[PDB]
RNA sequence: UAAUACCGGAUAAUAUUUUGAACCGCAUGGUUCAAAAGUGAAAGACGGUCUUGCUGUCACUUAUAGAUGGAUCCGCGCUGCAUUAGCUAGUUGGUAAGGUAACGGCUUACCAAGGCAACGAUGCAUAGCCGACCUGAGAGGGUGAUCGGCCACACUGGAACUGAGACACGGUCCAGACUCCUACGGGAGGCAGCAGUAGGGAAUCUUCCGCAAUGGGCGAAAGCCUGACGGAGCAACGCCGCGUGAGUGAUGAAGGUCUUCGGAUCGUAAAACUCUGUUAUUAGGGAAGAACAUAUGUGUAAGUAACUGUGCACAUCUUGACGGUACCUAAUCAGAAAGCCACGGCUAACUACGUGCCAGCAGCCGCGGUAAUACGUAGGUGGCAAGCGUUAUCCGGAAUUAUUGGGCGUAAAGCGCGCGUAGGCGGUUUUUUAAGUCUGAUGUGAAAGCCCACGGCUCAACCGUGGAGGGUCAUUGGAAACUGGAAAACUUGAGUGCAGAAGAGGAAAGUGGAAUUCCAUGUGUAGCGGUGAAAUGCGCAGAGAUAUGGAGGAACACCAGUGGCGAAGGCGACUUUCUGGUCUGUAACUGACGCUGAUGUGCGAAAGCGUGGGGAUCAAACAGGAUUAGAUACCCUGGUAGUCCACGCCGUAAACGAUGAGUGCUAAGUGUUAGGGGGUUUCCCGCCCCUUAGUGCUGCAGCUAACGCAUUAAGCACUCCGCCUGGGGAGUA
RNA sequence: GCCGUCGAAGGUGGGACAAAUGAUUGGGGUGAAGUCGUAACAAGGUAGCCGUAUCGGAAGGUGCGGCUGGAUCAC
């Protein structure tokens, strides 16, 4: 652009929005006051579990659950991994992450910590899956 | 408009270059006759000439290139463009390719060379990078 | 019941108000000298000498200061939103009062209407501020933990007393709640102080100590309190730092691991040897330093009858939460002490196996279907480690702002095209200016961090020390190139000047024409009709058809072309209207008069539509009606809003070259559309060539992913406009 | 001690944004089924832009205007 209009215009930059709404507790719990926190989790329960079926020929059929957590914002979403022992209104953790099963979820649980308890027969979940190291 | 004389000086100086002839003359400046003196103290234009007629006379250029035509330097362009009034003291002064790359910088009295510049210390608007 | 409590009064000045004087500043005025009345007050305390004088030492009061700090004012910076454009009345200014340290609507009464408002007031959201910090080569971007300061707040609002200073984080009053409790009558409280509590949160540290060290408040001091702060105490929360063994020992032990079956394979690993006490374990040192401190007692300058009393630095004494620390020594073994991530690749590391497109893995490509180095297991490897991995975010990347560091020839982008306000930049030459600009000097950039060096802590980490760095700050020294002025002119640009050349340019008006369609008349059938059949629809009284005749409205058969006008929309029947524009040459000469152009803003396909007409077609819808329950679906037949006339609304589109404008440069060949000139010849018109100004085709260079442009650049540059930010979501809300 | 300046706080009334709600209406689709609608030929079919309108429920088409556009695609 010109010298003129570059200097009464600022060049804005094309900045993004975060796709993981993530808005952890803030001020949910005084004046339910819109906070835009950061936290990399928040404690909450999944109100409803579900299970929506993928299509062929990889028929791995996904799971998905309904979740509210500190903030108690509704979303959706699937459960990843193999082997847990929750069910309807267990308190859960989920994580940002957006994979190739469904549309309409960005995010995930974890296992092992929480209600969706991991399984310590593997050995990557070493340091993750919630599981101690598998002794 | 013909807004700045160093950027057409510049470019028809450029144009030369790719066309690769010597013998060419423009309406000048006082500023454009001495940067002209300047570049055959330089030497890549063999000759210069300047005589007067409406409005500024016509300076009047004789490149020296290469042995075969080539341009003795390498690249060239102005500096102080319009809107850009761009000003250079004395440790601002630039180095274009160091000593080879050159350029004339205007100072508190006149027009002086990259050289003169930082030797003499005065800065002023510098004009245009060739190299 | 006493005060250094209170109220008197005596005195008093730079104190008030006036008296005069002198000096001087910016206008207000300031500086100094000589006049009127006015009350200053700790007969205080406490020591001393010793009278109780006397000062001591503070305090007291007074004026003058310095100094401190605060206040107030100004300049420049100081966040996003204009789907944020009007704000605006003590407001604007003054007048008089008051009022405060001052200032003034600061507030009253006056009169007057201001005053701000696109260079974004206002409004909204939001926000503590900056120093500083994180990533980035940097540029930059982002951030604003403690720490430095500055600001705001202290259940809420409204106050005000106090005091130098508070309208008072731990004063008060009231009211509002709130909540608590009461004899129910009314009383009581407010952690955004510090721990901690409850809850909340992913959770964030003692309901720890101390005043050792400083830091105050108050004094002379001890001392008071210190949730400042110091200290230890928790959170591998973050870095840094020790190891979690080394050396030997090959034999490729055994064994895990594959294997083709040998071997490798873990691996100098092992065993075994040799060491270390690092690290940790213990007995100690030190529980360092920090510790200086507080005042006392020592004789020495100021003065006192009397360093009497004092007061100066010295004698000499005094302090540990850390902690009986860090760190260090006697020994302790390789012996406590370490893992984790990955291995398809991307990126470092793979094979065997079980597994079976299934489980699944899954950051990306995608793998896994029985056979996977992509699932799991074993080995083996790698990377890494007191940590590892995941996630949340900032930048690098990301140059993904493109000033540095993008385009718009086509992937995203040129209004549709204008006129132009501000503004943007500014022709040639001559001086001054020094505004800039440059070019030093000054003051001044808290500190720290910041970089550099260096000191300490083993070292590192780390603080410290100094330096450097650090302003776009103000001031002055030059300077006059440049821009900006100031002045002076020059000219081709611009102007305009003369001669011409030049036209679908515009809008108004009129004129014609063939003829959509309709229809007059006359003739004339039998069908027209659309189809697959046709239906229909027209129609035997004449449709379809004809020839004679008109009507209305319509746009105008060729030209027509890269002709042209235009800025585009668009602009072609003819003509005129009264103008707008086109250029050749022109240089006519004031003398830059120029520049694109935010806002603004005109002009403007079609449709649509308001209104008022026309309707000639055409024509949606439509229906008759094929088709088929359905049939408008389409193929019909007719007709149909409107198209068409008047203005608005319409302002939109493929208005597209998605090539903003102007500038001037740059091989060619090679045309055009108007020009001109020269020679060439009878008009060279005939030719050629030079450019004028455009519009070609091929193509130098250049550049594009390619495409191609390429004198008319998409090559080169320049002032000025807008856009673009994956797709699309959605030009849609 | 009273009055008077101001006076929170607080409420009253006129309305504004209003906020979810929403009177009932409207729009739609829908045949389970209550109408009973028949029961013949089932479609003779079509196809290079944008804006804009008039319908088609839409699917598209009549369009008006002017035309830039960038066939198929594999392992």
């Amino acid at each position: 652009p010109t010298i003129n209009q570059l200097v009464r215009k600022p060049r804005q930059s094309k900045i993004k929005k975060s796709d993981s709404p993530a808005l952890n507790k803030g001020f949910n719990s005084k004046k339910k006051k819109f906070t835009d926190l950061n936290s990399p989790q928040k404690r909450g329960v999944c109100t409803r579990v579900g299970t929506m079926t993928p299509r062929k020929p990889n028929s791995a059929l996904r799971k998905y659950a309904r979740v509210r957590l500190s903030n108690n914002i509704e979303i959706n979403a699937y459960i990843p991994g193999i082997g847990h022992n929750l069910q309807e209104h267990s308190v859960v953790l989920v994580r940002g992450g957006r994979v190739r099963d469904l549309p309409g979820v960005r995010y995930h649980i974890v296992r092992g910590a929480l209600d969706t308890s991991g399984v310590d027969g593997r050995r990557q979940g070493r340091s993750l899956y919630g599981t101690k190291k598998p002794k | 408009t013909m807004t700045d004389p160093i950027a057409d000086m510049l470019t028809r100086v450029r144009n030369a270059n790719m066309v690769r002839h010597e013998k060419l003359e423009l309406p000048a400046s006082n500023i454009k006759k001495e940067i002209a003196e300047i570049l055959k103290s330089e030497g890549f234009i063999k000759n210069v000439e300047y005589v007067e007629d409406d409005k500024q006379g016509v300076l009047r250029l004789f490149l020296k290139y290469g042995q075969n035509d080539e341009r003795v330097i390498t690249g060239l362009k102005r500096i102080s463009k319009p809107g850009l009034r761009v000003y250079a003291k004395a440790s601002e002064m630039p180095k274009v390719l160091n000593g080879l790359g050159i350029a004339l910088v205007s100072t508190s009295e006149g027009v002086i060379t990259d050289k003169e510049a930082r030797k003499r210390n005065v800065g002023g608007e510098i004009i245009a990078y060739v190299w």
